[PDB]
RNA sequence: AGGACCGAACCGACUAAUGUUGAAAAAUUAGCGGAUGACUUGUGGCUGGGGGUGAAAGGCCAAUCAAACCGGGAGAUAGCU
RNA sequence: CACAGGUGGUCAGGUAGAGAAUACCAAGGCGCUUGAGAGAACUCGGGUGAAGGAACUAGGCAAAAUGGUGCCGUAACUUC
RNA sequence: AAUUCCUUGUCGGGUAAGUUCCGACCUGCACGAAUGGCGUAAUGAUGGCCAGGCUGUCUCCACCCGAGACUCAGUGAAAUU
RNA sequence: GAUGUCGGCUCAUCACAUCCUGGGGCUGAAGUAGGUCCCAAGGGUGAUGCUGUUCGCCAUUUAAAGUGGUACGCGAGCUGGGUUUAGAACGUCGUGAGACAGUUCGGUCCCUAUCUGCCGUGGGCGCUGGAGAACUGAGGGGGGCUGCUCCUAGUACGAGAGGACCGGAGUGGACGCAUCACUGGUGUUCGGGUUGUCAUGCCAAUGGCACUGCCCGGUAGCUAAAUGCGGAAGAGAUAAGUGCUGAAAGCAUCUAAGCACGAAACUUGCCCCGAGAUGAGUUCUCCCUGACCCUUUAAGGGUCCUGAAGGAACGUUGAAGACGACGACGUUGAUAGGCCGGGUGUGUAAGCGCAGCGAUGCGUUGAGCUAACCGGUACUAAUGAACCGUGAGGCUUAAC
């Protein structure tokens, strides 16, 4: 059974998923849109959107927490300096998933995930 | 482990009676670009809902 | 007697003043509207058909809408029947409520048990596992034998094998009615009842008594 | 939960130090014995000049388990080890004259009121 | 679960003292001896607290008459008459299960100031 | 000092599982034994089939061994299928 | 076979470590030529289990357990 | 007794209960003195037996983590008949 | 031109020549207990020490530890201890090579299931216009065990010792089903501690990696050891048995006419499935009432207009699930994520101050974080479409 459980395991071990989403969240922050499989998005939301809600309030403690989650000081700075302020009035839902067809090498449901504002 | 008589071509056909694919029948048309696409998927030119989302 | 249609809310306890904790299942039984009465002349048997709860109007297909419209009642989440005893009698549109159970002391609760998916014989039928070591080869939870030999030459029907478990209709009989709270539409019965939280329950006065 | 091959301590001065459960009696295929159940034991370890000698087979009542007991409240009482009182095999009466350690209210049953009266607690 | 929430609310005690694991408490539990109802004290160190609203509990560990005993008291039970704190212990964990392997001097708990 | 001891490389191969149309015509994994010796390895040489070589098992002699492989006698013979 | 096997020699850095053990790294080299989902039984390879504790079994097979250094201490027996 | 058929001989030990074990007896079907007898420190991936420890071996399974299985896309066998 | 051997294991299934529990007759049956025979297969019918063992012998259970069939049931389910290959040794026999159901030590168990069978789970069609529900119950299946205590009643009975029938009540054991309120387990998706090492320029703070590195706790879910419940009472027909009236055959006689009783068997009652019950049922509701043409002229084909009730598809999903399926929800919306508040878990975060030579302590501070939980909230994603499905439903005879 899997009753009332959460979290896709995505055919990986826990270390691997954690590393992968750390990379993928860094990618989404710095590019503001990435293309990934539909199931790996929808798991990025549970990772990225808490980072923006964390970046709402700037403090040393908060930045150190973000750095712990995203071991990337450029990403931390962008969170707290652009995405924090940018989403200050939005109550979650900072990202947007757009189904985009299928991959050619494995027929994988592909999707775009992007920040809702995306400088537009 | 293994069969004891060769199955017939009739039994191939019967087993495969469930193997047929289903077509979409169901292309949606974007408001602005007017081009066809898979329901809930962006268009080939990057439209969805009738707004550019990719470019 | 007839019974009522409720919804499983959860479980909790009642502490009695002499220091006994009674586990209870909280079943909320809103008003059950009678939507049809079946009788010998028309239907060949005696029963009432009830509805309960509420349903979004956009989800009510107009066959159902017309059926509810005849009875003059609002749409519920479903329809259930209760065979009628010889003395019982109701009328279409009558609203039956929980205080029916005011003085019953035993109910039979019927629900759909939790669905366990495709289950092995160990979980589904309590088969004893074979040895984990001592030479066992790929055969730890497997079912073992399933038949005799050439003389039946077949597996008998009804053999216990793996397969779908749960998600089926289940009745637990003779449950103590701990409290009937008319104001809140609550029935509290002692013990566990089939199903998950939020599922439908059919609550009837105990047949076996 | 005392089953066959369980080693129990002895909560009476009958002389035994360690006894081993040999049969959870009182039913066919009966598995466990809780507080208040009669088990049959063998004596594995006895002090030198006691009233029972090692290798004896006799009955006993479990007075403490570390699986514990459930009270009707829902509360649970656990001990740090399993113990029993040796009982004469024919008349299930204690062999000892002192009882050590607390016992539990499940013994108040007209059959173990000796043990309750002699016990230091509960 | 609003309705279970208030079903439980109607039924929780309102005066449960605040204590923490490590504290020494005595608990007065009602004891019935046939016709007589008596109040018996079980005193020890709180080694665990399960706090779940009406289903709250706490484990109290004792060394009684030679060997250790621990009761899991169901807070909000009417069997528990009263709880009192005898001394306040200073520990860092929330579950003192390691005290089960300690005895005597090795089981001491610093007082909390 | 030592056919000493413990323990890598190295050389073996006691046990269990897995594999058994294998990743492999004997391996993998977890343990295991020896590890200055009657050791182990490189490169060349030498011994040939009723023969060799053998701390001996009918072991080994090119995934072949109570008598190698290849070609010939030879289309041996076969009251048997 | 682009095969988890076999194949002699030489060089060999740091931090812990007795070490060429092992852990993590450096220089350097790779990610093993099918991938994407789901999160059934059952299989394989692990982790953890209340109370018991060999009751298992042909047999403790397997697992679990022990493990280092200094120091104290150490039995029968003995070819010393 | 790596030997005794009868035989689980008999007696003692060890267990709650012991065809094994260990110590005796001798009634050696059918031991016996370099195709060595009898003992023996140390040693053995040696054979039997008994303890303590230790535990999912079991009472009796429960849950989790990964790789398959299942589904989709690409490729695409086999034994057998 | 191969039909795997014993035992254990894991699953069984049937017979009755019945071990228990149930009914009864006779007793050399006072009671308690038996003995023996008849009826009865509904359910139940041990786990151990030894030995490879079935068996046996034990030691303790139990209400009882049935007896047989089933290729001495079961190796394309498992084991391989024994047996029964090749090494070796002993006793023995043989000059020897070797041999012995004599012994002793060691000794490769392959199979991805086509078909039948079986457990699950779907698609197609049919059921006669289509659809959405709710049913009936023909059939199947499941369950169907028993202890002990107390009262009756120390009453009957007995010379005492002993000790009832019958009738009730309460607690068990095994077993099955549901569940997670509790008590626990697990919890590599939560928090903390700690070791080695590498990195973030460094201090501090963190991250990686070493089996989740090692651990200590733990949310939900799932689960047993946890907790609720249940195997009936009652009918109907009987078996062995016991009778009533009653002749044949002035008597008699349970039977021949007729009339009763009588058991865990049988049929119901309890629960679940179930109209492919092709014998395809019923009940209620909903929708569609436009033309035209050609020929075999007929339940005939085409054309145009129309497309309804519904359904599917797609998406967001679920205490549903291998996949289908099933259930919720799609902007008129809480379906999921997020966000907000709470809860829970870990236990006093960072930064700073202070004390101390320092490690560290202390305060800010039960602080900080907190997964699957609970209450909310359209912030994101659930798109207008489109697709399928039609246009009033045959014939005959009765009734109205």
């Amino acid at each position: 059974m899997r009753h009332r459980k959460s979290g896709r395991q995505l055919n990986r071990n826990s270390s691997h998923r954690q590393a992968m989403f750390r990379n993928m969240a860094g990618s989404l922050v710095r590019h503001e849109i990435i293309k990934t499989t539909l199931p790996k998005a929808k798991e990025l939301r549970r990772v990225v959107e808490p980072l923006i809600t964390l970046a709402k309030t700037d403090s040393v403690a908060n930045r150190r927490l973000a750095f712990a989650r995203t071991r990337d000081n450029e990403i931390v700075a962008k969170l707290f300096n652009e995405l924090g302020p940018r989403f200050a009035s939005r109550a979650g839902g900072y990202t947007r998933i757009l189904k985009c067809g299928f991959r050619a090498g494995d027929n994988a449901p592909m999707a775009y995930i992007e920040l809702v504002d995306r400088s537009e | 482990a293994v069969q004891q008589n060769k199955p017939t071509r009739s039994k191939r056909g019967m087993r495969r009676s469930h193997d047929a694919l289903t077509a979409v029948t169901s292309l949606s048309v974007d408001k602005t670009s007017g081009e066809k696409h898979l329901r809930h998927h962006i268009t080939a030119d990057g439209y969805y809902r009738g707004r550019k989302v990719i470019a | 007697m007839i019974g009522l249609v409720g919804k499983k809310v959860g479980m909790t306890r009642i502490f009695t003043e002499d220091g006994v904790s009674i586990p209870v299942t909280v079943i909320e039984v809103e008003a059950n509207r009678v939507t049809q009465v079946k009788d010998l002349a028309n239907d060949g048997y005696r029963a009432i058909q009830v509805t309960t709860g509420a349903k979004k109007a956009n989800r009510v297909t107009k066959p159902e809408a017309g059926h509810f419209a005849k009875a003059g009642v609002e749409a519920g989440r479903g329809l259930w029947e209760f065979r009628l005893a010889e003395g019982e009698e109701f009328t279409v549109g009558q609203s039956i409520s929980v205080e029916l159970f005011a003085d019953v002391k035993k109910v039979d609760v019927t629900g759909t048990s939790k669905g366990k998916g495709f289950a092995g014989t160990v979980k589904r039928w309590n088969f004893r596992t074979q040895d984990a070591t001592h030479g066992n080869s790929l055969s730890h939870r497997v079912p073992g034998s399933i038949g005799q030999n050439q003389t039946p030459g077949k597996v008998f029907k009804g053999k216990k094998m793996a397969g779908q478990m749960g998600n089926e209709r289940v009745t637990v009989q003779s449950l103590d009615v701990v409290r009937v709270d008319a104001e809140r539409n609550l029935l509290l019965v002692k013990g566990a009842v089939p199903g998950a939280t939020g599922s439908d329950l059919i609550v009837k006065p105990a047949v076996k008594a | 939960m005392i089953q066959e091959q369980t080693m129990l301590n002895v909560a009476d001065n009958s002389g035994a130090r360690r006894v081993m459960c040999i049969k959870v009696l009182g039913g066919s295929h009966r598995r466990y014995a809780g507080v208040g159940d009669i088990i049959k034991i063998t004596i594995k370890e006895a002090i030198p000049r006691g009233k029972v000698k090692k290798g004896d087979v006799l009955k006993a009542v479990v007075v403490r388990t570390k699986k514990g007991v459930r009270r009707p409240d829902g509360s649970v009482i656990r001990f740090d080890g399993n113990a029993c009182v040796l009982l004469n095999n024919n008349s299930e009466q204690p062999i000892g004259t002192r009882i050590f350690g607390p016992v539990t209210r499940e013994l108040r049953s007209e059959k173990f009121m000796k043990i309750i009266s002699l016990a230091p607690e509960v | 679960s609003n309705i279970i929430k208030q079903l439980e609310q109607e039924q929780m005690k309102q005066d449960v003292p605040s204590f923490r694991p490590g504290d020494t408490v005595e608990v007065k539990v009602w004891v019935v001896e046939g016709s007589k109802k008596r109040l018996q004290a079980f005193e020890g160190v709180v080694i665990a607290i399960r706090n779940r609203g009406l289903h709250s509990a706490f484990t109290v560990r004792k060394i009684s008459n030679g060997e250790g005993v621990e009761r899991v008291f169901q807070t909000h039970s009417p069997v528990v008459d009263s709880i009192s704190v005898k001394r306040r212990g200073a520990v860092r964990k929330a579950k003192l299960y390691y005290l089960r392997e300690r005895t005597g001097k090795a089981a001491r708990i610093k007082e909390r100031l």
